[PDB]
């Protein structure tokens, strides 16, 4: 379903903060005795409402709130990391978690261009 | 059901259905996941101290909870909490090994002073989760700054200034608590809800400019006069 | 290999308990500050020996135990929680982690409809 | 070699052969994968605190391991240690942050006293483990109620009342170790391994109504005279 | 690309240590209680530099530093165990994260056998 | 970019690229990935006590990263520090739970005494680790046995003696430090640079044999006279 902001009001720009990983480093930056102390590792940005996604982003974190508090609700773990490599295993086990059937409606496999590489030598066949 | 997955579809943003498999749908690597804090300022709730503070409760019996997020907005308001019961002894938990104040608040609003804190935690009465650098908590760690906020996972597609501002407050997290807004360790303000941080700081400067913090060993306390809008998109006494 | 229970005894009634991460709260209940305390979030349940099940998983967990110790033994981390996500994995790279050759035997593609689906179109073809 | 992972094939429980690959095996998502918990006692392990205490014994050298586990079994008898040695220092360590109690105890077993505990921690010679709520350890930790259990790994197919018994205990952990049944403080029972934790709870409310408990400052003693089946399938002195 | 040694030195021989979670144990050496101490549980084994592995494994390490370091940098985790994990589900993303066209750059589905299986059928067919 | 990792092809070990799919390529379980650390002894470093501790400095502000690895080189050098500052408080963290010394080491020199410690943590300065038991640190940890390292992640095809050297240094971490090789606790060595393991221990047993340790209360320093190859390819007064 199409996420539907029903906040009472919704800052359309986000003023965001986040990290990167693969921050290109100039000479010793990247060590961590020379480097940035905890307050300095953050790169920012600014994102405005474009396709209404900011105060779609909004109500989303707001409706994901009860099913996440029942996950932690339920883990043993004191702090939880794992959820998003857990979604890309699932992403991974709905679509390969069993055999793929090619033109059935839960396999992810195109054979369009080899049917097409196949009828081409038919033809060539019957040609013959 | 399940925690929900973002992504944008027809120039819009959805909730992909689990029961229901896309295979358009093109995940190429674990980079493309990410998890987001967003601020509960920037639904328009009431950010004041008093309006704030009513939100949190103490509970026992609930073990603390606490998961990163990768991406967080920048806040006009935070909050510190130093609170101990009238005994002496401390209402919250110092902040857990890796857990730093929430990296981005324009004001952090710092409130020392005494509750009955009955119970083991403070938590969210409305369910979000307490922000903090890079981690979402359940609960209130001891002086360590946070948002109040909520958390989302999506799939992408394919200066700094900070200011203080100190209160004293005494029943906190009951009906009935009552705040101070701090000019200096003897000069006080009876605070009201409709007290903006902006006009804090000059209430804060006209006091010290005009002389009218406390000349003697004792505590002065001002009361200020009667003299809809969200932040983005704009010895007693008396003062008028 | 099945299962072969060898222990002197088994009960073979599971009273069992566990947690549910997708728990339907009413109202407010799944709010922490709101919802039940650390000993009232389990579900119920009692299973019995239907296919000689229960016997089976007591058996089981008993011969898994070997394997299990002498992995804990070989770890640095403290707390274990990611055997079930690991396995997961390699589940998906038993199947997906090399080039996958139709009609063999370590390939998991179902082209039956898929020849079918050509069968009738050669079929057509020798019509015309 | 590698951990095994049961699934139910041809109506059994079988484990899956890592070297050969089944297609028709159906993994749809993570929630398809359980770990679970048995306990010893559905195996046929004598239960009583005599018989159980000898199977456990200290160790240094060994790092404690921890592993977790989502459901379990309620268990009729679970154990609960507070260990010194005698001069005073604890024998277990206390619970890591986030270790609870086994969650379904009909009976828990707190067995208090001494023993010369040559080891840092407690572990399972049978190379068990002590089952907490939903996390397993290869060790003992104090004060904390367990039960005795091991861990299995599933794919799946596509009310409540506890009781405490207390004991005192001497050499805890050696060849000649000594139990009592504590009725109160002052009034002891010389437990046997044939004592079942039924015949306990009547054994104490017959002293209680009979008046037999101590009506001195001292500690009063009591022996028992004379007077193969699962529990699912069914001054000093003397009494007979 | 190719690992080049840019070191003073290379010590061209490998003395190393590590585990096997799973090493058969005999008798009750897997029990805990009666295993071998913290001290007691490597193997050991020596690698020389056939194909330069061993000088090439010192220039990778080496190299592997500065991204290794940036990414400690950016994650909260005290303790890090999950980057072979997730280099394992990254690994089938790249393969199998979307539709799978056979025949073009990006699937890893071998028709060959499944051609041929086809091409026997046809001249069966025109046989007829 | 991203944390490379290395594959054999072409009998040669690479760096694969992401960018690039290569279908050739086999990862049939998370068994086939390892993680390993490798000493920087191995790529020829000065090992001796002055030359390696100039690698390491103090620093405030970076919190500590930890990362696992699986198999490891044994190790020719290790180092082992019990630093404190001038007026007795530790400069180093105590080693958190479930990190131990590492685990190969033919010589521990175990550095003792006093320096400024200008900085909460140490970290290597050429930005290397600290390896220990399977696990890989950005910091030192007091009293802890630790190689310096890196690590590095592949794609896998389809007795032992160690010796305690024992120092004294004032001024550690600085410009000038000073180091004492300690033969009893009143016999003192001045450390040089060029002095290798081999040769402390020779230099400790003739001082044994010989009588040259001190004999009175105080304390005896010895200064030794004159008198390019990596190991694995080959009161004060004067001795000559
Ligand atoms: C996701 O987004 C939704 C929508 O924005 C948020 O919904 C809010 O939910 C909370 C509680 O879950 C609501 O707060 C409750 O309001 C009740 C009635 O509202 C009063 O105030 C409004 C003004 O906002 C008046 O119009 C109205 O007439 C009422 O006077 C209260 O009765 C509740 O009271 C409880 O708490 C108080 C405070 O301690 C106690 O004194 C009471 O005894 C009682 O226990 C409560 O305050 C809030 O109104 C909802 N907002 C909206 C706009 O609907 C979700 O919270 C959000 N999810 C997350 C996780 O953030
Ligand atoms: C998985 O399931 C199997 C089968 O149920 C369990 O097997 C048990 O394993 C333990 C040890 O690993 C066995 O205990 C040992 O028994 C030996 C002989 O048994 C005595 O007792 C039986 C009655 O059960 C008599 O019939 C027999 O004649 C013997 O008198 C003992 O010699 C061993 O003694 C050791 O410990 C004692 C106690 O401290 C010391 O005094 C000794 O010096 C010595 O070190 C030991 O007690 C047990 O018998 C096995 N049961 C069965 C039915 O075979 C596995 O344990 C289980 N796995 C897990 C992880 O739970
Ligand atoms: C991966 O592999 C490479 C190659 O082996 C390693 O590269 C080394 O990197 C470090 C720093 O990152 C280099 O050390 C620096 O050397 C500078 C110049 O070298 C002096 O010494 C050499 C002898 O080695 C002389 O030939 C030369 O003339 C210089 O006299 C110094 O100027 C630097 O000084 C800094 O530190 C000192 C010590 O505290 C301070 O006093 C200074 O003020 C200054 O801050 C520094 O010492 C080293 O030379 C490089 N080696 C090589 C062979 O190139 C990588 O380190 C390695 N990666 C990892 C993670 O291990
Ligand atoms: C189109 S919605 C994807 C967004 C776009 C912006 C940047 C984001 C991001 O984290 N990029 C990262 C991605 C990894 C990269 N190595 C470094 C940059 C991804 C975070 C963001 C957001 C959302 C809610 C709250 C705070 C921040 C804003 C959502
Ligand atoms: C056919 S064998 C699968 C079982 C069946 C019962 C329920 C189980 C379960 O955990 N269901 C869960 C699954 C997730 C769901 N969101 C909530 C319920 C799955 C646990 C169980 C068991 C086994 C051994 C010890 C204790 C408990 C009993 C094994
Ligand atoms: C051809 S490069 C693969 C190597 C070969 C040797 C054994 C290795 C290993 O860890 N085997 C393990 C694999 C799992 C098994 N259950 C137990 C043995 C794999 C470690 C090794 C290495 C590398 C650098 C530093 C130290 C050690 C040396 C690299
Ligand atoms: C205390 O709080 C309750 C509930 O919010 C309220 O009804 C009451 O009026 C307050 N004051 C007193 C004195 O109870
Ligand atoms: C005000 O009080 C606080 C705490 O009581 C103290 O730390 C601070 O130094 C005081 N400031 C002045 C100017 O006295
Ligand atoms: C209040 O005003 C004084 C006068 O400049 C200033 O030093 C002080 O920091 C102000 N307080 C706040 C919270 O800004
Ligand atoms: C002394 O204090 C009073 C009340 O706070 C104030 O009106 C007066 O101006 C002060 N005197 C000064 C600042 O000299
Ligand atoms: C102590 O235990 C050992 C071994 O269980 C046993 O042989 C011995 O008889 C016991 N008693 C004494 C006094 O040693
Ligand atoms: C019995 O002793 C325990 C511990 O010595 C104590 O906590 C408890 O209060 C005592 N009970 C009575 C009735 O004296
Ligand atoms: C023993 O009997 C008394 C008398 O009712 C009771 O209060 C006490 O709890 C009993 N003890 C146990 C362990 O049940
Ligand atoms: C006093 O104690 C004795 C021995 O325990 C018992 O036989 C007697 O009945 C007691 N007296 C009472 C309960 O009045
Ligand atoms: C101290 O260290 C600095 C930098 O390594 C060096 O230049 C200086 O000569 C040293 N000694 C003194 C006395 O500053
Ligand atoms: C040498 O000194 C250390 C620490 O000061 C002490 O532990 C050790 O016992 C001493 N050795 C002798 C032989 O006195
Ligand atoms: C130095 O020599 C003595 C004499 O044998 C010996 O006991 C001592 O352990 C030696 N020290 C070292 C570090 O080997
Ligand atoms: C006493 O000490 C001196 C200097 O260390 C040494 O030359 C002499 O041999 C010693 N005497 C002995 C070992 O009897």
């Amino acid at each position: 379903e199409a996420i539907v902001n029903a906040q009472p009001k919704c800052n359309p720009n986000l003023h965001y903060w986040t990290t990167q990983d693969e921050g290109a480093a100039i000479g010793l930056a990247w060590i961590p005795y020379f480097g940035p102390a905890a307050e300095g590792i953050y790169i920012e940005g600014l994102m405005h409402n474009q396709d209404g996604l900011i105060c779609g982003l909004r109500q989303l974190a707001n409706e994901t709130t009860q099913a996440l508090q029942l996950f932690l609700r339920a883990t043993t773990e004191l702090r939880t990391f794992s959820i998003l490599n857990r979604k890309a295993i699932d992403f991974l086990l709905q679509r390969w978690g069993g055999t793929c059937h090619i033109l059935g409606p839960d396999c992810c496999i195109e054979p369009a261009d080899w049917t097409k590489n196949i009828t081409d030598k038919i033809d060539q066949i019957i040609h013959d | 059901r399940s925690i929900p997955l973002g992504v944008i579809h027809n120039s819009a943003l959805q909730v992909s259905d689990v029961d229901k498999l896309v295979c358009r749908d093109k995940l190429s690597s674990t980079n493309q996941l990410r998890s987001v804090g967003l601020n509960l300022e920037g639904n328009g709730v009431a950010t004041d101290v008093p309006s704030a503070t009513k939100r949190w409760g103490f509970r026992s019996g609930v073990p603390p909870k606490v998961v990163n997020y990768e991406a967080g907005e920048w806040a006009e308001n935070c909050y510190n909490l130093e609170i101990k019961k009238p005994d002496g002894s401390e209402c919250l938990p110092a902040a857990p090994d890796g857990i730093r104040g929430f990296p981005r608040c324009r004001y952090v609003h710092k409130v020392s002073g005494t509750g009955p804190c009955a119970g083991d935690f403070a938590f969210h009465k409305e369910g979000a989760f307490f922000l903090y650098d890079r981690l979402a908590s359940t609960v209130i760690y001891r002086g360590t700054t946070f948002a109040e906020g909520v958390v989302a996972f999506l799939i992408l597609p394919q200066g700094y200034y900070s200011t203080t501002i100190r209160y004293q407050a005494t029943g906190f997290g009951t009906n009935e608590t009552e705040y101070l807004f701090e000019v200096d360790n003897l000069t006080y303000v009876q605070l009201e809800s409709r007290f903006t941080p902006q006009f804090l700081l000059q209430l804060n400067e006209t006091i010290y400019t005009s002389g009218k913090r406390s000349n003697t060993t004792g505590k002065l306390i001002w009361k200020v006069n009667p003299e809809e809008w969200a932040f983005w998109e704009t010895x007693x006494x008396x003062x008028x």
